[PDB]
């Protein structure tokens, strides 16, 4: 679970 | 706990609003400021080609800033702050958004940088400057950098993409816009974007603006109070750039360089809070730039409200608009401009007419005086910098004493000042008192003792002590 929003 | 329970970002309602209110404040201030700026630069219509180049670069900057706020913010506020999933703008919305965002971004970074170059040329290379850029040549350069921005954003059309990250195969609430290529390529794209829109311009700006500031400091009390603010604005502009853009690039780099085995609920939560902080500052750039790059201007101060050596020589040489005889009996005009050493008053007059190109009759305007002056000071600094015996001494000096050296060269010439061999080594070795005692022994000191002593005093103190007369 890592961020998807760059 | 459903199939898109993992996409959920956990930012408290407080923060989200405090950030919205902040964002919306930046959105009004920034969109007004940049618009007003466009409106205000259109009607100025300056005559000089150097000052109009700057107006163009400034216009470009204000548009790229306006466009960041109008194109990047609305969607960010809905989809990256309040509603993280699902992405509500489709696959081409996802690709088009990052394209535009990066383009405007590139266009701003390049703008700010090109502007710094323009100002470096204007001030440090005025000969080439006029011969290297005029209204049509800059208009074309501004075009080069919007195309260049556009080209450098093309990779984002091919690297971003719509993608379902739900646990389930594909639930419609689990669609997200995000990079969708090999981390290897994402890592290289990102770093190029970071180099080409932060690092590169960072150097250009930070070096050239420091070189301008220093040089402009020496060139230059009410009369000149605006140019001294300009100097502060220039150092501020760098500070503004680092503070506002560095944490945004830090955050993009953390997104790709922190690998999967290292991501935790803690870092993940910390990221999206950090996101709030970095993007607020990012936008601030676009809101402050108009009011920072234009506050020291003349009318502009009112406008948004409706919505060393020059000083020293102006004391020592005075300002006369009619032809006079100097200390030594030679015809002179303006701020210490020697016209000729011939005893004929017609020879002078003839030479003056020649100097400006107009049948003066021996009388000139205040603007003509200052035109000649800037030329003679240009002349005096070139003399110093090409002189084996003066350049090392000039380099070693602070801004105030440098001006005091330029005072001497203005009055006596390159090769005149060069004869002060021992006083110049004393100055070069910081023996201020020795130099002063020795300078006081000279022919120069007998010929013109008040002026000499003021310069001498400036050499030994580095203060403005001798120039209370200045305005």
């Amino acid at each position: 679970r890592r961020p998807y929003i760059l | 706990a459903g199939p898109n329970s993992d996409l959920d970002v956990n930012t408290d309602i407080y923060s989200k609003v405090l950030v919205t209110a902040i964002y919306l404040a930046l959105f009004v201030v920034g969109t007004v400021g940049n618009s007003v700026t466009l409106f205000t630069l259109a009607r100025k219509k300056s005559l000089q080609s150097l000052q109009s180049t700057v107006h163009y670069h400034l216009g470009s900057l204000a548009l790229s800033d306006l466009l960041i706020l109008l194109l990047a913010m609305p969607v960010e506020l809905y989809n990256f702050i309040w509603v993280h999933h699902p992405w509500a703008f489709g696959d081409a919305g996802c690709r088009g958004y990052y394209f535009l965002r990066d383009a405007c971004t590139y266009a701003t970074a390049l703008n700010v940088a090109s502007l710094s170059v323009a100002r470096y040329l204007a001030i440090c290379h005025p000969f080439k400057a006029k011969t290297l850029m005029s209204r049509s040549r800059t208009k074309k350069f501004i075009s080069a950098i919007w195309l260049a921005s556009a080209l450098l954003a093309i990779p984002m059309l091919f690297t971003m993409g719509l993608q379902n990250r739900s646990a389930d195969g594909t639930h419609p609430g689990g669609l997200v816009c995000t990079p969708i290529v090999d981390t290897a390529t994402v890592k290289v794209v990102i770093q190029v974007n970071t180099f080409m829109s932060f690092l590169f311009p960072m150097l250009v700006i930070s070096i050239l603006n420091t070189v301008i500031a220093n040089k402009l400091t020496v060139m230059v009390p009410g009369r000149v109070q605006a140019l001294r603010h300009g100097v502060l604005v220039l150092r501020a502009v760098v500070i503004a750039f680092v503070v506002c853009w560095l944490p945004y690039h830090v955050r993009r780099l953390m997104f790709c360089y922190i690998s999967d085995e290292q991501w935790t609920t803690f870092l993940f939560d910390f990221y999206h809070y950090f996101y709030m902080l970095t993007n607020a500052l990012f936008y601030a750039s676009s809101a402050i730039n108009p009011i920072l790059y234009n506050l020291v201007s003349a009318n502009f101060r009112q406008v948004f409200l409706s919505t060393n050596i020059f000083e020293m020589l102006r004391i020592d040489e005075g300002l006369r608009l009619k032809i006079y005889k100097d200390t030594e009996g030679y015809y002179t005009i303006g701020i210490g401009h020697l016209l000729t050493k011939s005893p004929s008053l017609n020879a002078a007059k003839s030479e003056l007419d020649k100097a400006i190109g107009r049948n003066t009759n021996g009388v000139i305007t205040k603007d003509e005086a200052e035109k000649l002056f800037n030329q003679d000071v240009d002349a005096a600094v070139r003399g110093i910098l090409r002189n084996a015996k003066l350049k090392p001494v000039y380099d070693s000096l602070d801004a105030v004493r440098r001006a005091a050296l330029i005072n001497m060269v203005f009055q006596m010439g390159e090769t005149g000042v060069a004869g002060f061999t021992n006083s110049l080594r004393m100055l070069n070795n910081k023996r201020w008192d020795e130099a002063a005692v020795n300078l006081a022994k000279s022919r120069w000191y007998n010929q013109t003792p008040n002026r000499a002593k003021r310069v001498i005093t400036t050499f030994r103190t580095g203060t403005w002590d001798a120039y209370g007369s200045g305005s």
